[PDB]
RNA sequence: CUUGGAUUUACUGAAGACUAACUACUGCGAAAGCAUUUACCAAGGACGUUUUCAUUAAUCAAGAACGAAAGUUAGGGGAUCGAAGAUGAUCAGAUACCGUCGUAGUCUUAACCAUAAACUAUGCCGACUAGGGAUCGGUUGUUGUUCUUUUAUUGACGCAAUCGGCACCUUACGAGAAAUCAAAGUCUUUGGGUUCUGGGGGGAGUAUGGUCGCAAGGCUGAAACUUAAAGGAAUUGACGGAAG
């Protein structure tokens, strides 16, 4: 609730103790229940896998990209949005990407991202048609609706 | 091309359609070939080819799904797998 | 006058009739 | 030419005509007896064959179909029937 | 007010040993100061010199070579191969009417991992006894010729280093092999490698370059 | 009435031909209709071909030619005398002038 | 033998550029245009102005040490005309007659392997 | 019989909100209430939960999709691009 | 726009378009249309055929599919050109022609629109009437030619036939008012089959009704009134800021 993007619950094994760890990822479109998700430097280029930015060739579409190494995802997290990898600078270990706003950013090549587009896109294509629809939309987001015009006060 | 050869076997020979019939036909050794649709679950697939390995039966992997495999056999339903009991006028067995 | 511009003149004048007639819809 | 024997055209000029434009249309194709070099077995083959004909004894292709007349393989001699 | 030419230092440009006349010419640059060395701002320069000049013979008058400087040793500039191109007038003199033009290109890497794009061009040849006005090849033959060009450039580049290939380009080895290989497809004339582009270079090896300079 | 049997172009058995821009006025003209002249001129005028050969550092260096293909529309070409008005019977002649 | 520069001559129909660089072309030795020799716009591309422009370039070349040049003549190119302007022929003859030695000559006019749209409109420039 | 000439599913909105908004709603609301073909079992049993969530009744496989369709065109483009870029990297 | 370094020059990068030269009285498609390579997908004409079915057909109100450009709706893109708009010129005036900017548009994805001098201003099917040289595709017989590779079973070229095309040249049996036409001929010696349209010029593709369209508009479509001409082809002349 409050999110246009669906979330995926993915279960991993703990490498050091006998326990299951459930992670909450932002679901990329095409990810299914029972799918194997591979995360790491040596992960393969498959939809839903989590890879460092340097391991992805130019033109790779990626989502939930880390702004800084290990922050677990900052960029391109809303439904239908994604990040395009523009190019690499291996000498400085840096990668150039294009953000959903159209801005180009330089990130460490060790930063991670999830291959694909965030699911739920095209949500904005439909009119809300009613004040009640917006009421229910913001009922699980925050108290920012409705807005009185300052010129009317 | 392989579709034309398979259609002749359905018209003239003997066959069973479906997972339960195929496993029975692998147990009795009456299967000459096992055809598995592309979208069949791997667990059922990896089990069907373990039965064929034990039964010494060649397996052909159809390139389409169980919707396309059914219509190739002239059926109005979905066929996830089938076994050829008697290749008749066709030479599908000679083409694997 | 040019035949092409005469057609445009009538089309613009047809447009006016429709807007004028719409008053009494 | 105002006067001309339409019923008895010159057979030389009659043969240059298209196959449908003769007095009586007649195919220019024929059937052949083909000897492959490997063995000796009469096999009747159409001159304009569309099939890769194989002799019964050994499964070796005798001819390959083309746009017009079929092309006999090397070592194969034909005699018109 | 200052005459900026009083502060310029001249350097000599040396071509690799693959060519004959290795004394290409002279260039200049702002003299080396404390803040900026002349050497670092001088590497990366590209010189375009006619191949007929690098070999003396006028038979190479229609090809012009780009030489890239990537090491400076005092007043000498150690250049490397940077690209190949035809002169504009030669190409315009080859493209006549009543004949077919066929082109092909392929991206291929050498033994030492030099990524190149190589452009091949050829024209249909009129037979000595030909009577008809035009000399056109059917599109199926052109696809086979284009296919034949690509597999020859791919084969003759990936199996050798860039220096041997440079020695291959000068006598039109690839162009002569394409003409020979397409004899059974269609008669061809003016088979040329009309342009070569360096796209990617391997990690710099000064020792390998120094071997190309004596 | 119909002035020319070719309609002033070279389109037969075709629906549409993509246009080209006139060299002189940049008017869009169909490729078959444009008056096209192929010129291969010496790059150096004949007055200067001697002193430039003497100034050449190369003994026996052949001066390159200048290759160009010019496309003109009907108004530009007629104005520039590239083509001229011919008599009613002389219009049919389409061999190159001798 | 000789010391070569590169005389990059850009001859449009409104002006004439006589530009001599080094072999790389990254270093400019002398750039005199036909517009620096006349005060009328209509003859910035005149043959007379191009000859004067070339002489100033040749004089500048001599005091720096350039004794020979290669010629790379170009027209406007791009979507516009590919034929060189009237001053390009004069600047070449003036350079040869000024004691400078001439090397290779090439046309390097920008020619498209296709073309973006050209100005003037569908109907051309109506005069 | 045919009940509505053109409004279709948007007849629930009556005369309100404007025709342009209603015909834009009709296009996307047919897509979100449709049944789609399952890529796993082959049946046409896939329906939407919330946006981006598409479940199959038969094999009980849920896949993340678009807001109003199981797959958007951008994802289909990305799927082939990733497939293509994967081939070159793995030779 | 420029000493705040313009223009120019070399090297490098990014964006969108677009496919130059090859390119033609050449090819393909129902038409609109189609020009970088390769891969994949499904089509198509012609030719060859001693294969197969046997009248299944020809043209078609109604009704469908497609339909340049421009234009509309919503995203994306927005390099270049560029309606509108703004500007510098010119002029007596110039909202224009010329010059500089420039928004929609131009590109693309989902839908709309359904019009062009959408032209060959020339319906389709069938038969016949005349010669010639070229050309594209296919097939069949044959070289003082070049080439695989040294030759064939390589491919190119050359010479003949043929079917089909895109056309062209000559003639006028014949047609036409003529310009011209191998169809615009086989029409007072008037009938092979069939679809559509016109009836002096305007008013007028206007008004109205219907119908399609978000709109712009599309399709269908009068009447009053007015008039002796309007128009086609060609001839002579006159004139032309057309050529010789
Ligand atoms: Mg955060
Ligand atoms: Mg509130
Ligand atoms: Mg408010
Ligand atoms: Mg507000
Ligand atoms: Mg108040
Ligand atoms: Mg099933
Ligand atoms: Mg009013
Ligand atoms: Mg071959
Ligand atoms: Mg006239
Ligand atoms: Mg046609
Ligand atoms: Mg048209
Ligand atoms: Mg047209
Ligand atoms: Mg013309
Ligand atoms: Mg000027
Ligand atoms: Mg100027
Ligand atoms: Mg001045
Ligand atoms: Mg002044
Ligand atoms: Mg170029
Ligand atoms: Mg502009
Ligand atoms: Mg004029
Ligand atoms: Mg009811
Ligand atoms: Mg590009
Ligand atoms: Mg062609
Ligand atoms: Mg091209
Ligand atoms: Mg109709
Ligand atoms: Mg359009
Ligand atoms: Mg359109
Ligand atoms: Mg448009
Ligand atoms: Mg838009
Ligand atoms: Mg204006
Ligand atoms: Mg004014
Ligand atoms: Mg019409
Ligand atoms: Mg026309
Ligand atoms: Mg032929
Ligand atoms: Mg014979
Ligand atoms: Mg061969
Ligand atoms: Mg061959
Ligand atoms: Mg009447
Ligand atoms: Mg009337
Ligand atoms: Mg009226
Ligand atoms: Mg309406
Ligand atoms: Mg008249
Ligand atoms: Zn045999
Ligand atoms: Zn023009
Ligand atoms: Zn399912």
């Amino acid at each position: 609730p409050g999110r246009g993007a669906p979330l995926a619950k993915v279960a991993f094994r703990d490498p050091y103790k006998y326990k299951l760890r459930e992670e909450t990822f932002i679901a990329n479109e095409g990810v299914y229940t029972g799918q194997f998700i591979y995360a790491g430097k040596k992960a393969s280029l498959n939809v839903g896998n989590i890879l460092p930015l340097g391991a992805c060739p130019e033109g790779t579409i990626v989502s939930n990209v880390e702004e800084k190494v290990g922050d677990r995802g900052a960029l391109g997290r809303t439904s239908g949005n994604y990040v395009i990898i523009i190019g690499h600078n291996p000498d400085e270990n840096k990668t150039r990407v294009k953000l959903p706003s159209g801005a180009k950013k330089i990130i460490s090549s060790d930063a991670r991202g999830v291959i694909g587009v965030v699911a739920g896109g095209g949500r904005i294509d439909k009119p809300l048609l009613k004040a009640g629809r917006a009421f229910h939309k913001y009922k699980v987001k925050r108290n920012s609706w409705p807005k009185t015009r300052g010129v009317a006060m | 091309n392989i579709n034309s050869k398979l259609a002749l076997t359905i018209k003239s020979g003997k066959y069973t359609l479906g997972y339960k019939s195929v496993v029975k036909s692998l147990r009795t050794g009456k299967a000459k070939l096992v055809i598995i649709a592309a979208n069949t679950p791997v667990l059922r697939k990896s089990e069907l080819e373990y039965y064929a390995m034990l039964s010494k039966t060649p397996v052909y992997y159809f390139q389409g799904g169980n919707n396309e495999l059914g219509t190739v056999c002239g059926k109005l339903f979905r066929v996830g797998t089938l076994s050829i009991l008697d290749a008749g006028d066709s030479d599908i067995l000679s083409s694997i | 006058m040019r035949d092409k511009w005469r057609k445009k003149r009538v089309r613009r004048l047809k447009r006016k009739r429709r807007k004028v007639r719409a008053r009494s819809k | 030419v105002l006067v001309q024997d339409l019923l008895h055209p010159s057979p030389a000029t009659e043969a240059k005509q298209h196959k449908l434009k003769t007095l009586v249309q007649q195919p220019r194709s024929f059937f052949m007896d083909v000897k492959c070099q490997g063995c000796l077995n009469i096999t009747t083959v159409f001159s304009h064959a569309q099939t890769a004909v194989t002799c019964d004894s050994c499964s070796t292709v005798l001819c390959t179909p083309t746009g017009g007349k079929a092309k006999l393989t090397e070592g194969c001699s034909f005699r018109r029937k | 007010v200052v005459d900026p030419f009083t502060r310029k230092d001249w350097f000599d440009i040396k071509a690799p040993t693959t060519f004959e006349n290795r004394n290409v010419g002279k260039t200049l640059i702002n003299r080396s100061t404390g803040l900026k060395n002349a050497a670092d701002g001088l590497k990366g320069r590209v010189f375009e010199v006619c191949l007929a000049d690098l070999q003396g013979s006028e038979d190479h008058s229609y090809r012009k070579i780009k030489l890239r400087v990537d090491e400076v040793q005092g007043k000498n500039l150690l250049t490397n191969f940077h690209g190949l191109d035809f002169t504009s007038d030669k190409l315009r003199s080859l493209v006549r009417k009543w004949q077919s033009l066929v082109e092909a290109n392929v991206t291929v890497k050498t033994s030492d991992d030099y990524v190149l794009r190589v452009f091949a061009i050829a024209f249909t040849k009129r037979q000595p006894n030909q009577i008809k006005k035009t000399t056109y090849a059917q599109s199926s033959k052109l696809r086979e010729v284009r296919k034949k060009m690509i597999e020859i450039m791919q084969r003759e580049v990936s199996n050798c280093t860039l220096a041997q290939l440079t020695s291959k380009l000068i006598p039109e080895v690839i162009g002569r092999e394409i003409e020979k290989s397409t004899q059974t497809i269609f008669p061809l004339q003016n088979v040329h490698i009309r342009k070569v582009k360096l796209l990617k270079q391997p990690k710099f090896d000064l020792g390998s370059l120094l071997a190309l300079h004596g | 009435p119909k002035k020319r049997a070719s309609n002033g172009r070279n389109k037969k058995g075709r629906g549409h031909v993509k246009p080209v821009r006139c060299l002189n006025c940049a008017r869009c003209v169909p490729k078959d209709k444009a008056i096209k002249r192929v010129t291969i001129r010496n790059m150096v005028e004949a007055a200067a071909v001697r002193d430039l050969s003497e100034a050449s550092v190369y003994a026996e260096y052949a001066l390159p030619k200048l290759y160009n293909k010019l496309h003109y529309c009907v108004s530009c070409a007629i104005h520039a005398r590239i083509v001229r008005v011919r008599s009613r019977t002389d219009r049919k002649i389409r061999t190159p002038p001798q | 033998s000789q010391v070569f520069g590169v005389a990059r001559i850009f001859a449009s129909f409104n002006d004439t550029f006589v530009h001599v660089t080094d072999l790389s072309g990254k270093e400019t030795i002398a750039r005199v245009t036909g517009g620096m020799k006349v005060k009328a716009d209509r003859d910035e591309s005149s043959p007379y102005a191009a000859m004067l422009a070339a002489q100033d370039v040749a004089a500048k070349c001599k005091e720096v040490g350039i004794t020979a040049v290669h010629i790379k003549l170009r027209a406007t190119g791009g979507t516009k005309t590919k034929t060189p302007g009237p001053g390009g022929q004069s600047a070449l003859r003036a350079l040869a007659r000024s004691g400078l030695r001439i090397g290779r000559i090439e046309d390097v006019t920008p020619v498209p392997s296709d073309s973006t749209r050209r100005k003037g409109g569908r109907r051309g420039r109506r005069l | 019989t045919k009940r509505t000439k053109k409004v279709g599913i948007t007849g629930k909105f009556g005369v309100r909100y404007g025709s342009s908004l209603r015909r834009q709603t009709k296009k996307l609301e047919v897509q979100q209430h449709a049944k789609y073909d399952c890529s796993f079992c082959g049946k046409r049993t896939v329906q939407r939960g919330a946006t981006g969530i598409w479940n199959c009744k038969s094999c009980k496989k849920t896949v993340a999709g678009g807001a109003y369709t199981v797959s958007t065109a951008a994802a289909a483009t990305v799927r082939s691009t990733i497939r293509r870029l994967r081939e070159l990297a793995e030779a």
